[PDB]
């Protein structure tokens, strides 16, 4: 909200210093690839399941 | 149940006013679905409320 910017994961790019690591950054606007999906890592709730708040989501990239 | 599934009058007192949380953890277990167990086999969950109905029934008889 403050940077009003959206986390968008540009898929082909390294890291600042990983060897072999995605980059994430703040875009203005998006590249089409800013879309995450909200799996269930916490193993509580099941897909299709209401997102529990606190509930350890997994936000993995989805482009 | 069994313990308190008469009209014990002495368990039910001693259940009830426990300070260990057991009389909310029945609750839990009626109200609470259990993620894990439900989604690969529903009839235990259902024998886990039922059991737990029937306990919570046990707690009042003739009080």
């Amino acid at each position: 909200m403050k940077s009003n910017k959206y986390l968008t994961v540009n898929k082909r790019l390294p890291a600042l210093l990983e060897k072999n690591a995605m980059r994430v950054t703040l875009d203005a606007t998006g590249n089409e690839g800013s879309w995450l999906f909200i799996q269930p890592f916490w193993k509580l709730r099941s897909n299709g399941d209401n997102v529990v708040v606190g509930d350890k989501v997994i936000l993995n990239p989805v482009n | 149940t069994e313990y308190c599934q008469g009209p014990c009058h002495e368990n039910q007192t001693c259940i009830v006013t426990h300070e260990s949380n057991g009389i909310d953890i029945i609750t839990a277990l009626i109200l609470n679905d259990i993620s894990p167990l439900c989604k690969y086999r529903m009839d235990l969950v259902l024998q886990l409320k039922d059991n737990a109905s029937k306990l919570l029934l046990a707690l009042m008889e003739s009080r």
